[PDB]
């Protein structure tokens, strides 16, 4: 359920916003992504652990 | 030391510090 | 004719050093048992990445992007004194030859020459720079493994699209090797020598060895990639509507509105086109914020908002989020 | 130019050709800017007639009504899982077995 | 005087200032662009030619190649530690024992 949150980003479906965005701000917008995604994975594999 | 446990002990082989063991 | 190459092309890809350690390289470097193209003649090659040369009395190289004084091309030529490197917009012929002293063909750099043994020269071309290795190993290509010293860099700046190769009369034959961006895995040996390397897309024994970092693996069992199957073709479908939004409507108009009464068009249910925009006027920032001002042919989506007003010049960065 | 992205029935963008549909060959698509990776087949799900596309558990598209005949297509993702090498020791063979 | 930038790649630099050798002391040294600091001590390693600079496992700079003179010089960082302190209740005595 955590890929549908938009962790401060323009939308939560990946490709739409790699399809409509410029690289140069595509990477602070994939950088929020991943940051959010990261520490999402990092609290469940602390809980599974 | 036993010849058992020196054996044992043969055979198993910044900013970060390793304190020793007491 | 073709021939494979069996574990040849591997040369340093930075001046850093280490020993007896295990690195992992991701560059343009020659995969592991390919075939390279093995020519007798006595033509020209297209080029994306890769001007990989080995020979066993040849000399010469000419490079450039359409071989013509239009721009700029590179050319090499190679004697017992020394090598001269001139870049300049060089005529070239279709098929040119050397002599010794009289050039038939038709900044400067001078070092030592690059002189049975076997010439084996990697070239690459990235970041705007010119990248030469070589190493002279002695001896169908020899069975055992050696590295590719690099040498001196040629700062040029230009593109290269397609290369060409001279020959020599005093009638010899050379491989040719194409690049692919790929990883690797070096291992640097206690004096900073590379005397093996492991692939990671080959057979997944060494794809293994890639993901664990290492030569010799235990039995058992061990996870490296994922099994997602590459796409094969490319699937786009979209409405069977042409109506050509109104977007001459709300550009190419006497008066819009004042910024305090601005107007509100709704625009829907048709298909934008968003080339006609650069053929209108010249814009003056056109900077933009979570959409590209590029790649708006892609994407779909509804209910756009246009609202039209005039500024005062210097306050045109006041029209922004906040 | 205001823009928004809701789930909503997408309706204004850009001129691209379409291409015809494939079956048990999976490839990356894209339909009403809704692109994915995925295979379509026909599905027995029955829409009204006032929707587009459905949804799943996982807020990911399932079904996709396409605008150019009034029919059901499916959305779904193909085959795809996780590669293991099974391998013996390196000095005492060479051939491996994978796993999918 | 014409500058044009955003075009070529830069080669027309400013001057660079030198300083002089040091040895036995961790200072912030900065060899052709590489910034850190650790001491200067000579090097019992064995380089080629076209190698500037060395690393190890753990991906730190470990020795520098001056352009200078075709010696190595090893690189090892300052002295540095926990420091703790040894003392008794406060009710008791007064004196304390450093220790690092």
């Amino acid at each position: 359920k955590q890929l549908s949150s938009k962790f401060g980003a323009i939308s939560s479906v990946l490709n739409d916003i790699l399809s409509r965005l410029d690289p140069p701000e595509a990477e602070v917008q994939i950088d929020r992504l991943i940051t959010g995604r990261l520490q999402s994975l990092q609290t469940y594999v602390t809980q599974q652990l | 030391r036993s010849p058992i446990e020196d054996l044992l002990f043969n055979k198993v082989t910044n900013g970060l510090t390793v304190l020793p063991p007491l | 004719s073709y021939t494979n190459s069996f574990t040849r092309g591997v040369y340093y890809p930075d001046k850093v050093f280490r020993s007896s350690v295990l690195h992992s390289t991701q560059d343009l470097f020659l995969p592991f048992f390919s075939n390279v193209t093995w020519f007798h003649a006595i033509p020209v090659l297209p080029f994306n990445d890769g001007v990989y040369f080995a020979s066993t009395i040849i000399r010469g190289w000419i490079f450039g992007t359409t071989l013509d004084s239009k721009t700029q091309s590179l050319l090499i030529v190679n004697n017992a004194t020394n090598v001269v490197i001139k870049v300049c917009e060089f005529q070239f012929c279709n098929d040119p030859f050397l002599d010794e002293s009289e050039f038939r063909v038709y900044f400067e750099y001078v070092s030592q020459p690059f002189l049975k043994n076997l010439r084996e020269f990697v070239f690459k071309n990235i970041d705007g720079y010119f990248k030469i290795y070589s190493k002279h190993t002695p001896i169908d290509l020899p069975q055992g493994f050696s590295a590719l010293e690099p040498l001196v860099d040629l700062p040029i700046g230009i593109n290269i699209t397609r290369f060409q190769t001279l020959l020599a009369l005093h009638a010899a034959a050379y491989y040719v090797g194409y690049l692919q961006p790929r990883t690797f895995l070096l291992k640097y040996n206690e004096n900073g020598t590379i005397t093996d390397a492991v692939d990671c897309a080959l057979d997944p024994l060494s794809e293994t060895k890639c993901t664990l970092k290492s030569f010799t693996v235990e039995k058992g069992i061990y996870q490296t990639s994922n099994f997602r199957v590459q796409p094969t073709e490319s699937i786009v479908r979209f409405p069977n509507i042409t109506n050509l939004c109104p977007f001459d409507e709300v550009f190419n108009a006497t008066r819009f509105a004042s910024v305090y009464a601005w107007n509100r068009k709704r625009i829907s249910n048709c298909v934008a086109d968003y080339s006609v925009l650069y053929n209108f006027a010249p814009f003056f920032a056109f900077k933009c914020y979570g959409v590209s001002p590029t790649k708006l042919n892609d994407l779909c989506f509804t209910n756009v908002y246009a609202d039209s007003f005039v500024i005062r010049g210097n306050e045109v960065s006041q029209i922004a989020p906040g | 130019l205001s823009f928004e992205l809701l789930h909503a029935p997408a309706t204004v963008c850009g001129p691209k050709k379409s291409t015809n549909l494939v079956k048990n060959k999976c490839v990356n698509f894209n339909f009403n800017g809704l692109t994915g990776t995925g295979v379509l087949t026909e599905s027995n799900k029955k829409f009204l007639p006032f929707q587009q596309f459905g949804r799943d558990i996982a807020d990911t598209t399932d079904a996709v009504r396409d605008p150019q005949t009034l029919e059901i297509l499916d959305i779904t993702p193909c085959s795809f899982g996780g590669v293991s090498v099974i391998t013996p020791g390196t000095n005492t063979s060479n051939q491996v077995a994978v796993l999918y």
